[PDB]
């Protein structure tokens, strides 16, 4: 419960507002269960009711974390957090345990719960404002401000961040080849120990906050180990159909943009000509010259390529086939920081959106990972598809900041 | 009278001040009536005069037509309207009736006085401040202010919604069952009660609401069947719209378009196409509300076609939870879909018409998704549950779709409707090169400057081409090129483009689109055989683009 502190001063960058952001229309199971999640949080005293007066709004919505469980209330806070302050030096987190990465195992823990006992400055409450919307807009949406650290925010762990330092010391100092990064509501905890015999430190930790106050939920498992690049990849009917070269010099003119060691000479001079695309063309060793030259400098890690902790990470992802995407974060164009190949889509999983979700939040888990931030996407649908659907799938506390686009040729480069 | 409920603390927006705008002089019979009118209203407590030191004001003004044989005061509180806060205004949109379940007795109360009844914050009275000119104008200004929640100002509605909903809750807890919905000045009370045991009920409400300052008339629709609820008419198994109805006239002053605006936006809830924005700004183009402004062509034009919307009597069944929900959808005109939500057959809870730019260009199968989309998101706001849906498109022609489509897409469940205009693609651009097809390497080129440029092709056989154009654009040409090959060409061949956006375009499979020049392509792909697109880098020494360049470029 809440221990008697005083708040910490919180306000909204300068010049900017509180959000006015809309609520979207949730289903009936959806509504049924964050009024209930609702009246209990308010016995509790974290959420109080608001009036009309309070010109604010965030969207509320409800996941599910797994399998037939417990409805959890996801609040929207990607607005409010954009319009608050960046925080001095008490980091969401701490600089980046590169080591996070390099674990056999790592399981994701929701610390959510830790923030229900810090107040919250009385005066920033009114921006942290939701509506919970009624069927048929019967009942005018019921209205509340959080009073405490709300879950999604951005200042939660930078608030609480003391606190959790404090929680964590103990079992830091026990196990300290066990490497603990917290990215808002989930704390990232990493081992080289056997999964069973990681299963158990895990469940320590679970115990060990659940005795100094943390109620965990009773773990999501990630071998970042395992964690691959995909290539760009030349095929098998190298210089045969006229055709077959002019895919060849359209993908490895692109590629330039990327790693210009990469040269189109020896193979365009065979593309002389207003040559039949069907006709088999001769494959001469100048351009198998040039095309094991450019086979090669694919399979090499590009230049110039490095993290730059002030830039935003950004994803594009491209739907490739029979449950099949692929992806890449990169910084400034064609400086790619990694490149992958999302593919576990099979009939019941053989649903778009559902496959887009996951592999947004795939992307999502492993550069929070990796580098501690999560990218800003283009996602290959449209506004309003996504938009209907998203909140179906999602199983993430976090929601990443998402643009919509579309896909030129860019599909066949990739994969 | 007043309500004794706590007052909402409403603020100025940061940084203004209050309103501070002039009164002009109206008729001396006006005045008298506005004096008239003013005593009555202090007689209740809903205004109070004020004295030489509150420096505020806001135009007063008195409408002409009589509404329930009532000539009233009308304030303009435009300018403290913007002022005021920012509130938010709750709800998804207003109640739908194919959304109530069937309720055995039903009432529908109207509260009187709504606004003049729930009271205003103490602080913000001195912004809300007006003054009744004097006849005798030896006479100063008779200067008032209110206390109560005023008409047109800003807060009022969402604040009395804020009092309604808490002088309520207490009466909602205690019956559970029993659905008061609240919008407005109509409340509506409804549950599976016996006629006795059930007007019990409503008077314990009536009793309630009155323990709080609000008036609930003798006009309560005991339960007489025809219950009018919001511009809706509930009858005792279906509902229908009341029809509604726009003033006719020629003499348009600055308050009747205001009127109007708000009456249209009233209606958009009820009936989709109703555009606001010609006639909206015609208010932005001119201040004091008696003055008068003229219809732009634009205006008159939204009006005639709102008033057509108007036209189509609407109407509908009760929802029954216990029952799915079937939504189905058909084409129509080009881009034009209409669907029927019901639960029994040929029971249509709701009905509507689904038209919406899929683009520049545009697919068919792309906008029927497009359908699909908005009506769950409406099934979801009206009844909390997706329908099961109900398409004319066969089953594999979604699939080779979405197979086939860099984009990512969903449909939810549905059923495969045979009915004619079924939704299919026309043609299938083919994955590799055919065989012997003649081969066009096309290309095309245009001038900023001059606006002229050239377009066309060389095949694998020798042939070329090139045409002339005047009026187009350095894309448009490139466009116009593929025009060519395929005129220009038999039933299978085998393109050519140095062109990024000439290839998406083709590439998405329009079934229309709004280049002209791009239906041409459209209505060639379909009647070809086997077309198969392929692209290529420009400006480089690729194949025969190399040559097709130098024809259509410039100086070389």
């Amino acid at each position: 419960p809440i221990s008697p502190i005083e708040t910490v001063p919180v306000k909204l960058k300068p010049g900017m507002d509180g959000p006015k952001v809309k609520q979207w229309p949730l289903t009936e199971e959806k509504i049924k269960a964050l009024v209930e999640i609702c009246t209990e949080m308010e016995k509790e005293g974290k959420i109080s009711k608001i009036g009309p007066e309070n010109p604010y709004n965030t969207p509320v919505f409800a996941i599910k974390k797994k399998d037939s469980t417990k409805w959890r209330k996801l609040v929207d806070f990607r607005e409010l957090n954009k319009r608050t302050q960046d925080f001095w030096e008490v980091q969401l987190g701490i600089p980046h345990p590169a080591g996070l990465k390099k674990k056999k195992s790592v399981t994701v823990l929701d610390v959510g719960d830790a923030y229900f006992s810090v107040p919250l400055d009385e005066d920033f409450r009114k921006y942290t404002a939701f509506t919970i919307p009624s069927i048929n807009n019967e009942t005018p949406g019921i209205r509340y401000q959080y009073n405490v650290l709300p879950q999604g925010w951005k200042g939660s762990p930078a608030i609480f961040q003391s606190s959790m330092t404090k929680i964590l010391e103990p079992f830091k100092k026990q196990n300290p080849d066990i490497v603990i990064y917290q990215y808002m509501d989930d704390l990232y905890v990493g081992s080289d120990l056997e999964i069973g015999q990681h299963r158990t430190k895990i469940e320590e930790l679970r115990q060990h906050l659940l005795r100094w106050g943390l109620t965990t939920p009773d773990g999501y498992e990630l071998h970042p180990d395992k964690w691959t690049v995909q290539p760009i990849v030349l095929p098998e009917k190298d210089s045969w159909t006229v055709n077959d070269i002019q895919k060849l010099v359209g993908k490895l003119n692109w590629a330039s943009q990327i790693y210009p060691g990469i040269k189109v000479r020896q193979l365009s001079k065979l593309l002389r000509g207003t040559k039949a695309l069907t006709e088999v063309i001769p494959l001469t060793e100048e351009a198998e010259l040039e095309l094991a030259e450019n086979r090669e400098i694919l399979k090499e890690p590009v230049h110039g390529v490095y993290y730059d902790p002030s830039k935003d990470l950004i994803a594009e992802i491209q739907k490739q086939g029979q449950g099949q995407w692929t992806y890449q974060i990169y910084q400034e164009p064609f400086k790619n920081l990694k490149t992958g190949k999302y593919a576990r889509m099979r009939g019941a999983h053989t649903n778009d959106v559902k496959q887009l979700t996951e592999a947004v939040q795939k992307i999502t888990t492993e550069s929070i990972v990796i580098w501690g931030k999560t990218p800003k996407f283009k996602l290959p649908i449209q506004k309003e598809t996504w938009e209907t659907w998203w909140t179906e799938y999602w199983q993430a506390t976090w929601i990443p900041e998402w643009e919509f686009v579309n896909t030129p040729p860019l599909v066949k480069l990739w994969y | 009278p007043i309500s004794p409920i706590e007052t909402v603390p409403v603020k100025l927006k940061p940084g203004m001040d209050g309103p501070k705008v002039k009164q002009w002089p109206l008729t001396e019979e006006k005045i008298k009536a506005l004096v008239e009118i003013c005593t009555e209203m202090e007689k209740e407590g809903k205004i109070s005069k004020i004295g030489p030191e509150n420096p505020y004001n806001t135009p007063v003004f008195a409408i002409k037509k009589k509404d329930s044989t009532k000539w009233r005061k009308l304030v303009d509180f435009r300018e403290l309207n913007k002022r005021t806060q920012d509130f938010w205004e709750v709800q998804l949109g207003i109640p739908h009736p194919a959304g109530l379940k069937k309720k055995k007795s039903v009432t529908v109360l109207d509260v009187g006085d709504a606004y003049f009844s729930v009271p205003l914050d103490e602080d913000f009275r001195k912004y809300t401040a007006f003054t009744i000119p004097s006849i005798n104008n030896e006479t100063p200004g008779i200067r008032y202010q209110y206390n109560v929640l005023p008409q047109g100002w800003k807060g009022s509605p969402a604040i009395f919604q804020s009092s309604m909903t808490k002088i309520l809750e207490p009466f909602k807890k205690q019956n559970p069952d029993i659905v008061i919905y609240q919008y407005m000045d109509d409340l509506y009370v409804g549950s599976d009660l016996e006629i006795g045991q059930h007007r019990t009920k409503i008077e314990e409400l009536r009793q309630h609401l009155l323990r709080w300052g609000l008036t609930t008339p003798d006009k309560k629709h005991q339960k007489e069947p025809p219950f009018l609820w919001m511009g809706y008419e509930l009858h005792p198994d279906k509902w229908t719209v009341q029809p509604i109805v726009l003033p006719e006239k020629d003499s348009w002053t600055v308050n009747d378009i205001q009127k109007l605006v708000g009456k249209l936006n009233w209606a958009s809830q009820i009936y989709p196409g109703i555009k606001v924005r010609q006639l909206s700004k015609l208010l932005r183009g001119t201040k004091a509300l008696t003055e008068v402004i003229p219809l732009t062509e634009e205006a008159e034009l939204e009006l005639a076609e709102n008033r057509e919307i108007l036209k189509e009597p609407v109407h509908g069944v009760y929802y029954d939870p216990s029952k799915d929900l079937i939504a189905e959808i058909q084409k129509q005109g080009q881009g034009q879909w209409t669907y029927q939500i019901y639960q029994e057959p040929f029971k249509n809870l709701k009905t509507g018409k689904y038209a919406r730019m899929r683009g520049a260009h545009t697919n068919d199968v792309k906008q029927l998704t497009e359908a699909v989309q908005k009506i769950t998101t409406e099934s979801i706001v009206i009844w909390g549950k997706t329908p099961k849906f109900k398409l004319p498109i066969q089953k594999e022609t979604w699939e080779t779709w979405w197979t086939e489509y860099w984009q990512a897409t969903w449909i939810p469940e549905w059923e495969f409707v045979n009915t004619p205009p079924l939704v299919k693609l026309w043609y299938q651009l083919e994955k590799e090169p055919i065989v012997g097809a003649e081969t066009f390497y096309v290309d095309g080129a245009a001038n900023r400057e001059t606006k002229l440029g050239k377009a066309g092709y060389v095949t694998n056989k020798g042939r070329q081409k090139v045409v002339p154009l005047t009026n187009t654009t350095n894309q448009k040409t490139e466009l116009q090129a593929i025009y060519l090959a395929l005129q220009d060409s038999g039933l299978e061949v085998n393109i050519v483009t140095d062109s990024q956006y000439a290839l998406g375009i083709i590439q998405a499979q329009p079934d229309k689109s709004e280049s002209e020049l791009v239906n041409q392509i459209i209505e060639q792909l379909i009647k070809k055989e086997k077309v198969y697109l392929a692209w290529v880098p420009a400006h480089k020494g690729i194949g025969g683009n190399e040559q097709v360049d130098k024809l259509v470029s410039a100086g070389i």
